[PDB]
């Protein structure tokens, strides 16, 4: 019968991993490196769009950075299409979240709940698991700023600086080194930068091939404004940084 | 070989080697003897224990008042036809006040084993049964083969050793059909049968079973010191 | 749930020596109205058993189905069809009995008034009643609607019990049936003077009588009769 | 029916009749309406018969299986609990059911009501059915922490024999428990016919009746 | 609309003695003021020496006598042939019965034999499954007719001993099967007198440890 | 890869079969049945030192009447345990009496072939089933994963089970006192068992008419093994 | 839906997917528990590779299942918490249907009847988790500590550990924990838990958790410091 | 049930409930509490028909407690009102709706203020400085109307909440039996017991 073809995607290696999980943790290796940088008035995510071309159009273009709602983004780092399944799935989330409680809903609720579907794809079910590592850049009343990353096992953790996709060994190194925990946005963002600029595997760091996004304070008064950069504005910032 | 892996794979000659697996099953069962006369049929079994301290398997199991079978291989098999036909016989009393052919119980019990032969997932069952009754027609001899196939025959034998009592009831067949009106007789007969497929071990009086049927006799089956009389 | 639309009017039987009697008219009613003339509400079943209905006409002609149907299946797989493994009077009644009262269980009935007419295999007469509510019960005179009310008082007088039947002949029991199929159209309204006799005998079987007519009618005391108390003329 | 039971310094008692009515027809004379869930559960029967038994018979079921996966015997809060959710499941569909969940466990003795509605209620004392008012009323005025065995025992049967004698629907017999930390102890079946006039003799009390 | 229900009549009486048991019941079976049969047997062997009659709805009688006859032999099948004991009989037809709590089995049900002890037993049931085991109980048509007499003659209710006046009672002797029987029969003449649904036939089964006996009496058939 | 429901050439399932191999890696059961009650022992075999050994319950009450004993994967055996209290519970619901034996033994081996692609595998873990009735009696029954169950009248299994089998041979006889069958029992279980048998690292339990089913405290069984260890020295 | 049987046994007698899901618990982090006279205590390691953590935010290895009882792990994180949220619906479920919270030995084996039914069931793979369950009754003194296993096998343990280098904690445990005489105070138990710990984990910074659980619902997290203080003192006394 | 009253003063929530429970035409109970604690800051009286009430408070209450565990965190009272709100409003257009009124009474800590939530079967929902369900606003209102400050104590909130029992006592054909009053503030829940 059909067992034949049957490839068994959630099982255990006699090792104890789980195959697939670890295989679409290699896919996402080859992924555009995305980092994200916590600091104490406010978040940066920062992403690298894989090999582009001239006639892609940018300014209409997202493969890396989605607002999920007004607090909370995410980066992205692998299957473009899979991720989007599940960003709609945890935009619904955070919408019915409002409508029962009228509260926005917290960043770990939401980041447990997308890190949850992911882990039943793993334990049942018999399909092949999400190829997508998450940062999750987002603000509550409770915790503050926070940043978290989930991978296809479904696992996540709090950062105050990550990577994930390509370079993250490297990538991770750099920001581990020039980190401080009083450090503030604008430096963080020259931090983002400056990490991309020497793990990337393309000849120079230009405004075509990134995707930049804030999450800051530095809105009017108490609350929290969420800024995705545009093309012109991401030129402005490599500029400013003194990058090209 | 490499046709044998589930039920619904025929070999390039033609065979189902999963039923002939479970048919394998059978032979490996104890010894289970029927034979009818035209008054009487009867069922004698051989039953099998684990060792000295264990009890002795039952082979024989009542059906309706006028209806059981003896089993041969996996014996919660034949409690589930068992059951099937226990319902089978019921429905067909409720519903139209009417005892089951015994006929009709060996095509409905032919009709069930044949869908676990044709479907993925499922097995053939693993237990050959010897069924026997009283209906409109008279007595009655079935014999069941998980394969599907229901065969009525005057007298037969499943189980290890079977090929020993069937001979002798094919030599013994124009004499045991005409004992009509003599119950002690024809179960006489089916114990000389089964004691022709015995090595080394003999009858006694917890190993034997015997059931009977008939005319002017409910389905009844004879265990212990009930069996005694016939040793 | 519903309501009986074409309908048939009474069946009435009896036990007699040998086998059974039972007669219905050829009355398809749509209420007031005498719609349908041509209507068979005895419907035999092999050589030794006659079910008679009343009630729904829609409803009839689906059992008239499932009797046909039963009497197929029957035969499969069956060398004795016509002999030992042979359709029963008793196994006829008891698949619709069990159909009746299922269909009442679920609120949807076949709004009918069923009488099972036959002779089983050992000789013995067979007659058993049963109705859309799932009740039955066997009397050696049987009858359905208004048949109930008048054939049984003049039924019962030819056999009040059980061992008047041996010394009832078949003359004596198709003339009481005959008597009362004349009565009913006399006095019911939904009654037509057309009717169906069937008689189920031990020995010489099933013969089964269509268009028969209610004769020797007694109407000429009526021009005596004049107004309705004071009137002469 | 008239039932009641009540909780004091030495454990529960509990106490009904025995009638049994299909409109004024009285059916049964001598009708159980106590159930022996356990030696330490007991559950008093008012409402439809059918519903009483088959419910608090499958009750003792579960209370039964909860001792043989826990080791231990369940609470009577918990007990009257689940016998009140098996009452929720059937919400509208027509049960009548009144009953009283008495017994002793860790917490001492308890005592909860529980009927078709789903309401579960804790108490000292409770009385339902046709007379629970004829019951109260003697029960209320008499009704002390600090009674004696001998005399809470008369008390229940005294509050009942008030309601067989002006209740209608009440009568035939009284049905006396007792429940201690050592289980429970039935103290009888007393005719209402024989029980009427020996109690309207020594006590003085039925004055206007005859006799 | 369509009523599923409807009224058969008949009366049936079970009364249990010390160690016997009767269950009677009339033959006539009725709707509304017709007869359909004066000899439609009520009172049925259902095997394990039991006894037992549904009384009402005769379509519900039947079904559900059927469907306990049913459990008998299932009972034989799953527990080694034991013998279903009455008191086990009764809680299973409860179950039987609640099983239609929400569309009832529209009968009285009775049912009797003998306790494991070798007493008789009868057992009483209501339409939704409420039962005990009781020593005398008529059921049906004539039931209210019937009971007041057997509260008084079988368990010498309201009677007491002469010269005393009310101080001692008349004492619970136990009665014979004959005793029993002119009971049972002087029970359905005086409601056969009285009730317009029964007459015809009174059919008895007597139950003891030798087995199921049954008795016929014939009744006014107007 | 292949089938879980499927046939060997020898005509045998080999699921039923391999779990069969698991019930033998399990720690010794013994059961011995006489006419003064039925005797339950088992081995607890903890894995360390600092494991809690009354915390290892591997005699279990199904009713007041019914007791039964484990070995395999235990784990396996908590739903066996839930279907026999409730069916046993649910008989005398239905029934107001107490159930036969060999009917809740036929009640727990009727969910053992229950498995296919129901539960995606046989049970691995066997069970000795014993109680009293009123019918036939003292009874001991052995259920397999296969769906098969036999009466004996004494039986051992685990992974010293041949052996121990093998001394219940010789050692049984019709006319067994209860206290006999318990020192017989602690004997076997002391000679299979790797560590020393004690109170702690073994587990008695009986089942008697009056006073039904009964687990053994350390005390009481710490006397028997006294007991036995007196008797042997004695010849 | 998926009905594939994954857990299935092996020709010799063995569930390889069960016995697969022991060494994803081998490879996970050190966890321990120990029970005082008065109290138990729930260790746990964090592996010091993932710096640049925010420890405010990042999943705790020790969860509240109740007011009472609280659960550690070793394995699969992402299996944990689906146990441990089925074990607090049933928690909640118990004080609604009973009107008593669950006993720590009730919860526990909740737990490992679902990691059982996922070794018989189709189209799921076993629990790739072990856990330490520990608590107290409701009005009860007596300590409780319980583990589980993918296999779904449950006992109670005087002290236990899981996870990796599991095999060396539990031989310091083995020798150095009296059953006659257990931790009297809670300074003794803790610090019993933070030495064990020590022979696994490396260094004594934010590698070592430590989780206190007293009667009647007293349940505290020890903070870096406090922890610190334990590990100085052990070393201190050491150096002798 | 019947009568439950809400009121919000200066740094409190204080709810009063009927303790009379009949069944029929006699009274069961006289101490009955129509109340369910859903966090420790959070208080919700009910009132409608006979079962539903604790029904559906015990399941609210249940709900809360798994989501505090859950996150290890207090829900606000207007979460919780909002929670509950939608229950209700699903509720009623169910196959049998459940026909309970509630007012929920909580402390906000994060804001440091007492919040009153009325809530009726519908899915009706209003924040008020006081508030009541069934007929009991009828007689009371009017007195609140005239008497009510936002910077009343706890103190004069409850002799407020006497004069409102007063009148029912006086002017309801109803007994009641009194009432249990319980006050909700930045320390807890915590119960009125000489009233
Ligand atoms: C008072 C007598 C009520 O009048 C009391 O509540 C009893 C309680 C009771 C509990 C257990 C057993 C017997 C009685 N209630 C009844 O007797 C009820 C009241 C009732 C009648 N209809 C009805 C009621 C309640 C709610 C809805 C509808 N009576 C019954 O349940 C009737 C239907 N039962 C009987 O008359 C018979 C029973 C029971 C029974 C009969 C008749 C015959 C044989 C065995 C049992
Ligand atoms: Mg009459």
């Amino acid at each position: 019968g059909s067992r034949r073809y049957d490839s068994r995607t959630t099982i255990f290696s006699p090792e104890g991993r789980l195959y697939q999980v670890e295989y679409a943790l290699e896919s996402i290796s080859h992924a555009g490196t995305a980092i994200g940088i916590m600091a104490s008035d406010g978040i940066v995510l920062a992403a690298e769009r894989k090999v582009t071309s001239t006639l892609l159009e940018q300014d209409t273009s997202t493969e890396k950075l989605y607002k999920l709602n007004d607090k909370i983004a995410v980066a992205v780092a692998g299957l473009t299409a899979d991720a989007e399944i599940l960003i709609n799935t945890a935009r619904i989330h955070a919408q019915n979240y409002l409508k029962t409680y009228n509260e926005d809903i917290p960043v770990e609720i939401l980041v447990r709940r997308l890190s949850d579907i992911k882990q039943g794809y793993t334990q049942h079910g018999g399909l092949r698991p999400f190829g997508v590592s998450f940062i999750y850049a987002g603000y509550d009343d409770r915790y503050g700023y926070q940043l978290y990353t989930s991978n296809p096992s479904g696992n996540y953790t709090g950062w105050k600086a990550i990577s994930v996709g390509a370079n993250t060994s490297a990538a991770q190194t750099l920001l581990q080194m020039d980190y401080k925990d009083d450090m503030k946005v604008d430096d963080a963002i020259e931090l983002a930068l400056k990490t991309l600029s020497k793990t990337t595997d393309s000849s120079a760091l230009t405004y075509d091939r990134l995707e930049f996004a804030t999450i800051r304070k530095g809105a009017n008064d108490g609350e929290v404004y969420q800024k995705i950069f545009k093309p012109q504005e991401i030129k402005d910032i490599l500029v400013k940084t003194g990058i090209t | 070989n490499n046709y044998d892996g589930d039920t619904v794979t025929f070999s390039p000659t033609g065979r189902l080697f999963q039923v002939e697996y479970a048919l394998e099953a059978i032979k490996q069962g104890s010894v289970t003897v029927g034979l009818r006369s035209n008054t009487h049929a009867v069922l004698v079994a051989l039953k099998r224990n684990a060792d000295e301290l264990s009890s002795y398997q039952k082979k024989i199991i009542k059906c309706d008042e006028h209806m059981g079978l003896s089993l041969a291989g996996l014996a919660p098999d034949a409690r589930v036809l068992s059951n099937y036909l226990r319902q089978q016989c019921n429905y067909s009393s409720l519903v139209f006040n009417r005892k089951l052919a015994v006929e009709r119980a060996g095509h409905l019990l032919c009709d069930k084993a044949q869908k676990n032969t044709q479907s993925y997932g499922g097995r053939p069952y693993g237990v050959g049964l010897l069924i026997i009754g009283y209906d409109k027609s008279g007595a009655h001899l079935l014999e069941f083969q998980p394969s599907g196939n229901v065969t009525e025959l005057y007298g037969t034998a499943i189980g290890a050793r079977s090929q020993g009592a069937k001979t002798y009831l094919e030599r013994t067949l124009d004499t045991f059909i005409k004992i009509d009106g003599n119950p002690d007789e024809l179960i006489k007969a089916g114990v000389e049968a089964i004691s022709q497929s015995l090595r080394d071990e003999s009858l006694t009086v917890d190993n034997l079973s015997i059931a009977i049927v008939g005319k002017d006799t409910p389905f009844t089956i004879y265990d212990g010191e009930a069996v005694a009389k016939y040793i | 749930t519903q309501q009986p639309i074409v309908t048939g009017t009474s069946v009435i039987s009896m036990k007699y020596d040998n086998g059974v009697i039972i007669a219905a008219d050829n009355l398809g009613s749509y209420g007031s109205l005498l719609r349908f003339n041509g209507v068979e509400r005895l419907i035999p079943v092999g050589d030794n058993t006659v079910v008679g209905i009343s009630g729904d006409i829609s409803d009839m002609q689906h059992i008239e189905r499932l009797l046909k149907d039963l009497v197929t299946e029957n035969a499969y797989d069956n060398p004795l069809a016509d002999a030992e493994e042979a359709l029963e009077p008793s196994y006829i009644f008891e698949y619709l009995a069990t159909v009746m009262y299922q269909r009442r269980s679920k609120m949807n009935p076949l709004w009918n008034a069923i009488i099972v007419a036959g002779v089983q295999s050992n000789g013995d007469q067979f007659l058993r009643y049963v109705n859309l509510l799932g009740v039955t019960y066997s009397s050696p005179t049987l009858a359905t609607g208004f048949g109930a009310h008048m054939a049984n008082p003049l039924l019962r007088k030819v056999v009040d019990r059980e061992s008047d039947i041996p010394k009832t002949t078949v003359q004596v029991a198709e003339e009481a049936i005959v008597n009362a199929m004349r009565v009913l159209y006399y006095r019911d309204a939904r009654s037509s003077r057309n009717f169906s006799l069937a008689i189920i005998d031990k020995n010489t079987g099933l013969t089964f009588k269509k268009n028969l007519q209610v004769e020797n009618m007694k109407w000429d005391f009526a021009k005596d009769i004049k107004g309705y108390g004071t009137q002469k003329i | 029916t008239t039932t009641l039971a009540f909780k004091f310094q030495h454990g529960v008692i509990v106490a009904v009749d025995s009638r049994a009515t299909a409109g004024s027809y009285i059916s049964s004379l001598r009708m159980n309406k106590v159930i022996e869930i356990n030696p330490y559960l007991l559950g008093t029967m008012s409402g439809c018969a059918a519903d009483c038994q088959y419910w608090e018979r499958l009750l003792a079921k579960e209370c039964r299986l909860y001792y043989l996966r826990n080791g231990e015997r369940i609470s009577v809060s918990a007990a009257s609990k689940l016998l009140s959710n098996m009452m929720l499941q059937y919400r509208g569909m027509g049960l009548s059911m009144g009953s009283m969940i008495c017994g002793w466990d860790k917490k001492g003795p308890g005592l909860y009501y529980v009927d078709d509605n789903g309401t579960r209620l804790s108490g000292q004392m409770f009385s339902t059915g046709s007379g629970n008012t004829y019951a109260y009323g003697v029960l209320d005025s008499n009704y002390k922490w600090d009674l004696s065995v001998e005399d809470a025992l008369y008390l229940g049967k005294r509050s009942i024999l008030a309601a067989a004698h002006r209740d209608a629907y009440s009568g035939g017999s009284v049905n006396l428990y007792h429940v201690t930390e050592d289980g429970w102890i039935y103290h009888g079946n007393h005719d209402v016919g024989e029980l009427f006039w020996k109690v309207k003799e020594e006590e003085g009390s039925f004055n206007n009746v005859i006799g | 609309q369509f009523n599923p229900y409807g009224d058969n009549g008949g009366t049936i009486l079970g009364i249990a003695g010390e160690d016997f048991a009767v269950l009677a019941g009339d033959t006539r079976n009725i709707t509304d003021y017709s007869i359909n049969s004066r000899y439609e047997p009520k009172v049925f062997d259902c095997g394990d020496n039991i006894v037992m009659s549904a009384n009402g709805f005769a379509a519900d009688g039947d079904a559900l006598v059927k469907r306990f006859k049913n459990s008998v032999k299932w009972y034989h099948f799953d527990h080694n042939d034991k013998k279903l004991s009455i008191n086990s009989a009764a809680r299973n037809i409860q179950h039987l019965l609640y099983s239609r709590r929400f569309f009832p089995y529209y009968v009285y049900n009775i049912i009797a034999g003998l306790d494991e002890d070798g007493k008789g037993a009868v057992y009483s049931f209501d339409p939704v499954g409420s039962y005990q085991r009781e020593q005398c109980r008529a059921g049906g048509a004539a039931a209210s007719l019937i009971m007041p007499f057997l509260d008084n003659q079988v368990n010498f209710k309201n009677q007491y001993e002469p010269g005393t006046n009310g101080k001692v009672k008349k004492p619970l002797k136990y009665l014979s099967v004959e005793e029993v029987i002119k009971l049972v029969r002087d029970s359905f003449t005086s409601a056969t007198e009285r009730h317009i649904q029964v007459g015809d036939g009174l059919e008895i089964l007597i139950v003891t440890k030798d087995g199921v006996r049954k008795e016929f009496y014939e009744l006014k058939r107007d | 890869d292949r089938g879980v429901s499927t046939f060997s050439p020898e005509g045998r399932l080999f699921q039923v079969e391999y779990s069969l191999e698991a019930i033998k890696l399990g720690s010794t059961a013994i059961g011995i049945a006489t006419k003064e009650g039925v005797v339950l022992g088992v081995e607890k075999r903890a894995t360390s030192p600092l494991l809690e050994s009354d915390s290892i319950e591997k005699i279990v009450e199904i009713d007041r009447h019914i007791g039964c004993a484990m070995s395999g994967l235990t784990a396996d055996a908590r739903s066996m345990i839930e279907h026999a209290r409730t069916a046993a519970v649910t008989h005398n619901l239905y029934y107001d009496e107490d159930i036969n034996v060999e009917s809740l033994t036929q009640s727990v081996c009727d969910l053992a072939l229950r498995f296919g692609e129901l539960m995606s595998r046989p049970f691995g873990v066997a069970l000795l089933i014993a109680g009293h009735d009123a019918d036939d009696g003292y009874q001991l029954f052995h259920a397999e994963p296969s769906g098969t169950f036999y009466r004996y009248n004494a039986k051992a299994i685990g992974s010293g089970s041949e052996g121990a089998q093998a001394e219940l041979l010789n050692e049984w006889h019709s006319s067994l006192t209860l206290k006999e069958a318990e020192l017989l029992v602690l004997k076997i279980l002391k000679q299979v068992m790797e560590e020393k048998l004690d109170e702690n690292n073994a587990q008695l339990s009986c089942i008697t008419k009056q006073d039904g089913f009964k687990i053994y405290d350390n005390e009481k069984t710490a006397e028997l093994i006294k007991e036995l260890k007196e008797k042997e020295a004695a010849e | 839906g998926y009905d594939r049987a994954l857990s299935i046994f092996s020709p010799d007698g063995h569930i390889f997917q069960v016995e697969y899901a022991l060494e994803a618990v081998k490879r996970g982090t050190c966890a321990v528990g120990v029970k005082g006279k008065n109290c138990v205590v729930l260790g746990c390691e964090r592996r010091s590779t993932l710096k640049l953590q925010d420890t405010r935010i990042t999943p705790s290895k020790v969860s509240k299942i109740d007011s009472h009882v609280v659960l550690s792990f070793s394995g699969l994180n992402a299996d944990s918490r689906i146990l441990i949220e089925k074990a607090r619906v049933e928690a909640q479920s118990h004080r609604l249907t009973l009107e008593d919270p669950v006993t720590v030995e009730y919860l526990t084996r909740y737990v490992a009847g679902v990691q059982q039914r996922y070794t018989q069931s189709g189209g799921v793979r076993p629990f790739g988790v072990s856990t330490l369950i520990a608590g107290f009754d409701p009005r009860d003194d007596e300590p409780k500590l319980y583990q589980t296993e993918p296999s779904g096998i449950y006992s109670s343990w005087s002290a236990q550990t899981i996870g990796r280098n599991s095999k060396t904690v539990r031989e310091f445990l083995e020798k150095n924990y009296d059953r006659k005489e257990p931790p009297a105070t809670v300074e003794e138990c803790v610090k019993l838990t933070v030495r064990s710990l020590l022979e696994v984990v490396q260094t004594g910074a934010k590698n070592i958790e430590i989780t206190v659980v007293k009667p009647d619902s007293d349940i505290v997290a020890l903070s870096s410091e406090e922890i610190n203080q334990y590990v100085t003192q052990i070393e201190q006394e050491k150096q002798e | 049930m019947d009568i439950i009253l809400g009121i919000r003063v200066q740094d409190s929530v204080i709810l009063a409930s009927s303790k009379a429970v009949t069944r029929g035409i006699s009274v069961l109970k006289d101490s009955d509490d129509k109340t369910r604690q859903l966090s420790p800051h959070t208080l919700m009286s009910f009132a409608g028909e006979a079962g539903d009430t604790v029904q559906f408070a015990e399941y609210i209450q249940a709900n809360i407690q798994l989501y505090s565990i859950r996150e290890d965190y207090e829900l606000s009272p207007q979460a919780v009102s909002s929670f509950v709100r939608q229950e209700l409003a699903k509720s009623i257009r169910s196959r049998r709706p459940y026909q309970v009124n509630v007012l929920i009474g909580g402390y906000d800590k994060k804001k440091n203020k007492p919040e009153l939530y009325q809530i009726d079967y519908l899915g009706t929902k209003v924040e008020l400085p006081y508030g009541a369900h069934g007929y009991s606003g009828f007689y009371t209102f009017s007195l609140l109307d005239h008497h009510y400050r936002p910077d009343m104590t706890t103190e004069e909130g409850l002799d407020l909440l006497k004069l409102c029992v007063q009148e029912l006592e006086k002017r309801m054909p109803m007994d009641f039996k009194g009432v249990i009053v319980k006050i909700v503030d930045k320390d807890g829940i915590r119960q009125v017991d000489d009233f």
